[PDB]
């Protein structure tokens, strides 16, 4: 609601000023975190576009090499598909760090036709980097959304609440001072009247 | 009009007004209050259960403050006289149910319902603070709910009534099924308050499904049970059979939705709030429109039968859903 | 223990990737690849794709652009990051930057 | 038109009698000459501040923010000189115009005026800065005699239901705006988008109005219905099904 | 010094200084505003147009609060007297244009430019609130723009003027085209302010060509129209004819660029802000250099002719490009 | 030095008349003996307390926050006995010292002192706890008339540029510390590391002085240039090239 | 009882009590402080060092306020007499070390320790504000530490002592190495205060190794050097040799661990706080148990030797790590 419901007082005013400053500092730090995450996110986005463009060439070259291979070796697709056995290239999970956010990434690891093998190995070398980039991209997107939500929540709910509480506390302390002034003025008037009575 | 022995008789035949409007002499306001209560006491001694509506005791307190200022008395909090609390307590103490005086054994009452008008809507007001230390029931009204036209604007969180334990004896024998419904409704509202405090900062993305059901049934209770348009033929008066039937239906829906969600959390066919809402749009609208039943145009028997039919529809729809 | 790579594409793309050294048969002999022949329909592609995602050791998933368009709804539903899905070109259809399930998240492109 | 003018440079204490004079005249024109008198008291904040000055000079018991403890009674003496009267075909309609200090509707002047008067028309700075005229925020506004001035007979029979539903949908739209400020566009459900569209079209088609445009009550109700038709019937929970069936489809 | 009749006189030949520091008698400080406005009224009654400038009405209000405290008067809002608003309103009400009293038909005026000091930039204190409620113009100088070296430092976003509707007649008589130019310039600046956030969200590359035109003409107005150096001999004083000419040329460039972009959106050879800049760097340079016309040496006729020639060149270039 | 000592347990009316004795002596020495006097008035909060005591003795009602209503005039009377005068070669600079109660810059004593004076030198509790002496925070502190006190023939050509660049680099260093606290040391760029290094060496060499280390303003500027030579010439954007070409080398 | 010249003697033999309960007459409550300080001054003049404890100067200020009200004097802020500061100064300033009157040369002292207790721990309480302008030492209260049950609850961030400069001469002759230890301890505590805000606002993952050393050494110092349970036989009174030895060990560990982490930074064999903690959990445990040394049975020589052995173990373990 509008106010924290701390009873007006100088101690309460000090507590609310401290809380407001702490909230502002936390908002600024989370905004810097969001800025770092967004910078890395846009860098990874540009890298993703560039890697997709480069794939546009690597995959095409590999496919044309496949056509050239089939020109000589014949219908080698059936044997290659049937003779699968065990994977010779595998993926190992790795961690990366951006601000406090952990990004998952991947490691490429090893467990005419020769040219085709080389070209598709190069294609896999490119696509593993692409997969790592896209995984980091999704993680950064989620983390950026969460942190922006935190910053917006702070600066649109918590800080206004504390500001309203501080304004109310200041007004109520002004009221206390006004009441004390009225009582003291009344006492002074009564003392003057009593002095006149004695005189 | 009200029906006595099958004959309609006006309610002005039992109402007595003691009017002292805002621009009428200030010093009279105090007298007004006193006159009011005395009249009430007079009709309490006959054996009648009088009810005294003090339209605004804040105005009486303000009149006392003006007269004190003219007397150059030393003020209490916010200018009010030092005897404001004593005056309010002595006025409110005249309310209790009594065994009237005199030889014929009787039993009267004077229910004092005293509206307070805190300046600036701040309940820290000396008049409001002094009143809450005397009155046993506190129907605190919220300005935000009024602005949304959520009338009656009673703030269900801060308001309280210290007569519930004294009334369970009567509820258990006349509305035996009502006390647990009331307890569950208050639990739902408190849980919704906590979940709203969380959601305002975090959003509904991370809410547990049962938390979503709590939020949605709490919204149902707020919009379609608590709030009651008092200027309509159906919601001007809500008999207690209606007040308990509507709550029974909403709490039954809450129970069934929670049962489904909890018992199908482990299964693959996870029932969530969205599935219920899509399947039970008609039933949810019927629960929302339960308030529109007319106590007079539609008899008590018809209203009770329709609520029972809505309960049957809810049961059948949930069974067909699970 | 390490993750694998999965392929959903034409016989030629599958052959090239296998020559890359991506395929293997698991303990149940299940494969990590599929050849989308004309005898295979949309439901089969969606089912095998779902199997690939639910499997915990898959890691990367590669899908041809046109195949990805065919099962696009499943691609969009998949929102978690770890099962990295990549849309790749084909001789049948070219690759275009637009309408990629991952690039939906970017408006600065 | 009869004007009583007490400009900024004119005596301060005289403002304590400027309303009464006017009201007295209105009373003569209403309860003796049977006129229908619209009384407009401009800058009741100035009258209240003059009253505060006099009370401070007299050292009378102050209320909130230094105003006299009887400012409610005095503002009531001013305001309560309105309404019709038995056996006399005249009336006095009061529309005091008062400036809320610091836009604080809880300030003693606006607060006591709302306690006394039978409603209030709340001119909003947020709407004015957006250049919406009249910048009337209906949400904090109120009319206590609307409940009986509308219905079947006078105006139309959907007036109350349409007004209540517009209030509910406007409040929910403002709530959706508040939540969207935090959770962003992408987290709003379709109902939240419906409410935001209603809020936009309501502030653009219902509130917004030409300075010389005289909409009849029926035109206002038709605009209200065209706005309410954004939602499905089931989302209009204030309006009973009897009214919705007759007025919604068109 | 000021140049009158071709001679450099001292502005003290026509200026008076009611100067007093903070250790002077509090009554001297509190009556400084009244002495100044009474001298200004005296010189208005003589038929002259006076310009009173209160250096800081906040200090006068502090003196008023001090006098109130000395008199032991009830403290109003935040300690200020019970009449601060009345005093400020009655002081500012003395400003205005009058048909001077007396036989020789005259007309004088007093323009009050009283400055105020908001605590820490907060316009919510009683003095600043009352002044902003009373005054009709607010020139909103900003230290932020001063640091950016944008002189004058009028923030041109919080500033405002409520005399536009009063000056509509004067503009339509003498400067017919000024009003639409000013409205367009203000809307351009508002659009630039709104697009500053979109630039953060999606960068500049994601902006439409119309948005790029808006940004790159808003920059032109900020840096080459609003920004003005008071030390240079050419634009220390900018006659209104020169100002309206510059704004006319800027808004003409904006409108014709927008027209080109919109009317080439349908073609495959769509125009872009980059295309327009590459083709008309010379025109943009001339727009930036319009400032450098000396009102004294380059008479009104010469400056108007040069601006018309500039407009002719922009029209030729746009016609060739389009 | 002419030293006036009013102990805490000495009469408080003596506290009232102490600053007036001091400033009368300063006026005699400056405007009659023609020597540039510096008046250091310690703990003006204690003087305000004595003023409050005398006001209560007069039986006057407390003003804002319990202090006299005329405290602004009294503080102005004290402070404004300062400055250069026409036709006399002496002057009176003033350095009032205040104990901000509760570290509240809104308190009447510091508030009115800022209203009357022309700057502020902030002694920071954070720097004090970090054991830096003098714990003078340079970000919130300010000297309105610094520009009149520096430049060729007064201090040196490069005083203003060095001061501006030092302030800018200090602010950027604090910002970079805040950023490093969130991103981590590795994520920082080379310029961020340079700014952190400048911050550390500025708080260790410029601010940290020692009680008996007297630095001539030329020594202060030499230290400032030693700290500015952490960055290359290009990052010193607030120092005109005409000054960098002369003072940056070595 | 206390050990003097090898005998246990009652504390009453050198103690006097001026008992004044809260219900005793307020005038006596006002004169109690003066009687106590007069007795303390009398025994100071003898050549003794009298330590005086004022159980509450806040209750003394309440007595002054009540008597002022009874006298009908105008109060200062919060109702206290405007001479409260003067009375507090007249009381406190009677403390000090003095060359006592009388011919036989002697030097006595009166050390006043005045207890304050503002309403609700208010730091702006007029009695506390008047106290802070007089007292040279102030052992402020951390409500958070008190709630956590961290005793003594001194809040080391606003509590201060102005006698460090005067005590430099004593320390540089008796405890030469203590001053840098105190400086580093204060720096470490302030660094932890600055780092905890960030650790709780954002997260603990981004901390550098040196920040981890600072945080964990601050935890060590706070929990096992600044935390002293006064009810135990070993921690009822901690001799200053024990204090300085403990602080020397903690700061030596701090410096050496920071040296390790910094030197191995930018190197292949990097050292991190986790490595140090895992390697020498025994060293950390011994540093933690250092507080358990009991001077009564573990003589000064024994405690010093044990702390030297701990330092030797620390150095050996870091040499092995390096
Ligand atoms: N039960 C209700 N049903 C419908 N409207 C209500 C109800 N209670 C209050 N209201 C509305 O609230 C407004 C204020 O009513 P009232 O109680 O007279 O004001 P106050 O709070 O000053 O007493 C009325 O105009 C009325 O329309």
């Amino acid at each position: 609601k509008d106010r924290i419901e701390i009873f007006p007082s100088r101690m309460a005013q000090t507590i609310m000023k401290a809380r407001l400053k702490g909230a502002q500092t936390g908002r600024n730090l989370l905004k810097k975190k969001s800025d770092a995450l967004t910078l890395r996110f846009r860098q990874i986005l540009k890298k993703i576009i560039e890697t997709k463009m480069l794939m546009g060439e690597v995959m095409r070259e590999a496919a044309f090499s496949l056509a050239e291979a089939k020109f000589t070796a014949g219908d080698f697709s059936t044997t290659v598909i049937q003779n699968v056995n065990k994977a010779q290239v595998k993926i190992r999970a790795k961690k990366d760090n951006v601000a406090g956010v952990t990004l998952p990434v991947f490691e490429h690891y090893h467990e005419q036709l020769a040219k085709l093998k080389r070209n598709y190995a190069k294609a896999v070398e490119l696509l593993v980097e692409l997969a790592s980039l896209q995984t980091s991209f999704v993680t950064l997107d989620e983390a950026i959304k969460i942190t922006n939500r935190r910053v917006n929540a702070i600066e649109h709910v918590i800080i206004p609440r504390i500001e309203r509480t501080l304004a109310y506390i200041i007004t109520e302390l002004d009221e206390r001072e006004r009441e004390e002034f009225y009582r003291l003025k009344k006492i002074q008037e009564k003392k003057k009247i009593i002095k006149e009575k004695s005189e | 009009t009200m029906e006595v022995d099958g004959k309609v008789e006006s309610i002005m035949k039992r109402t007595a007004l003691v009017a002292n409007t805002s621009n009428m002499p200030v010093a009279a306001r105090e007298a007004s209050i006193y006159t009011g209560i005395t009249l009430s006491e007079y009709f309490r001694d006959m054996g009648y259960h009088v009810s005294m509506m003090a339209d605004s005791t804040s105005r009486w307190a303000e009149a006392l403050r003006e007269i004190s200022g003219r007397l150059a008395e030393m003020p209490a909090d916010s200018g009010y006289p030092a005897y404001l609390g004593a005056r309010l307590a002595s006025f409110y103490e005249r309310a209790g149910r009594v065994k009237c005086l005199g030889n014929p054994e009787r039993e009267g009452s004077v229910s004092i319902v005293g509206a307070v008008s805190p300046p600036g809507g701040d309940f820290s007001d000396p008049v409001t603070s002094a009143t809450l230390g005397i009155v046993q029931v506190f129907w605190g009204l919220d300005k935000k709910l009024a602005q949304r036209k959520h009338f009656p604007s009673v703030n269900w969180l801060i308001s309280y009534s210290k007569y519930m334990r004294a009334l369970d004896e009567y509820y258990d024998k006349h509305f035996t099924e009502f006390v647990p419904l009331r307890t569950k409704a208050k639990e739902i509202l408190q849980e919704e308050e906590d979940l709203a405090e969380i959601v305002q900062l975090v959003g509904k993305a991370s809410l547990a499904e049962t938390d979503k059901i709590t939020l949605e049934v709490a919204k149902l209770i707020k919009d379609d049970f608590l709030q009651q348009n008092g200027y309509t033929p159906y919601d001007r008066f809500c008999p207690f059979y209606k007040t308990v039937g509507m709550l029974s239906n909403m709490i039954s829906f809450y129970d069934m939705a929670r049962r489904a969600v909890e018992t199908t959390a482990q299964s693959d066919n996870k029932i969530t709030w969205s599935i219920i809402r899509e399947h039970m749009g008609e039933i949810l609208y019927k629960l929302s429109s339960m308030k529109f039943k007319d106590p007079v145009k539609d008899g008590e028997a018809k209203i009770k039968a329709d609520y029972a039919q809505l309960l049957e529809d809810m049961q059948n729809a949930f069974r067909s859903l699970e | 223990r390490g993750k694998l790579i999965a392929v959903i594409g034409d016989e030629d793309t599958v052959t090239g990737f296998l020559l890359g050294g991506i395929g293997e048969l698991n303990k149940n002999r299940h494969p990590n690849f599929l050849v989308v022949e004309k005898d295979t329909t949309i439901n089969e592609i969606e089912d095998t794709f779902r199997q690939f995602l639910n499997r915990d050791d898959i890691g990367i998933i590669l899908i041809n652009q046109y195949i990805a368009e065919m099962v696009r709804h499943a691609l969009d539903a998949h929102q978690r990051s770890i099962p990295a899905v990549l849309e790749i070109p084909s001789k049948e259809h070219p690759y275009d930057a637009a309408k990629d399930s991952i690039l939906r998240r970017a408006k600065g492109m | 038109v009869c004007l009583f003018l007490n400009l900024a440079n004119d005596p301060t204490i005289e403002r304590i009698i400027t309303p009464r004079l006017a009201l007295t005249t209105a009373e003569f024109l209403a309860y003796q000459c049977e006129k229908h008198v619209l009384v407009i008291l401009t800058d009741m904040s100035s009258y209240a501040e003059a009253l505060r000055e006099v009370s401070a000079a007299r050292e009378e018991v102050p209320g909130r923010r230094g105003f006299p403890g009887y400012m409610y009674t005095d503002l009531a003496t001013i305001y309560e000189r309105a309404g019709r009267v038995e056996g006399r075909n005249g009336s006095i309609t009061q529309i005091p115009i008062l400036t809320m200090p610091n836009d604080d509707i809880t300030h003693p002047i606006p607060d006591l005026t709302g306690y006394i008067t039978e409603g209030q028309i709340y001119v909003d700075r947020q709407l004015h800065n957006r250049q919406i005229y009249p910048p009337i925020n209906v949400l904090p506004s109120l009319s206590r005699l609307m409940k009986s001035a509308i219905g079947e007979g006078m105006t139309r029979k959907d007036h109350a239901d349409v007004s209540n539903q517009l209030y509910a949908c406007y409040a929910i739209g403002k709530d959706v705006q508040a939540m969207k400020a935090v959770v962003g566009e992408e987290a709003l459900t379709s109902d939240d988008l419906l409410y935001l569209e209603f809020l936009q079209k309501f502030e653009k088609n219902f509130i917004t109005q030409g300075p010389y445009e005289n909409r009849t009550v029926y035109e206002t109700l038709d605009i209200g219905w065209q706005l309410l038709r954004i939602f499905p019937k089931e989302m209009l929970k204030r309006i009973p099904q009897s009214t919705l069936s007759e007025f919604y489809p068109r």
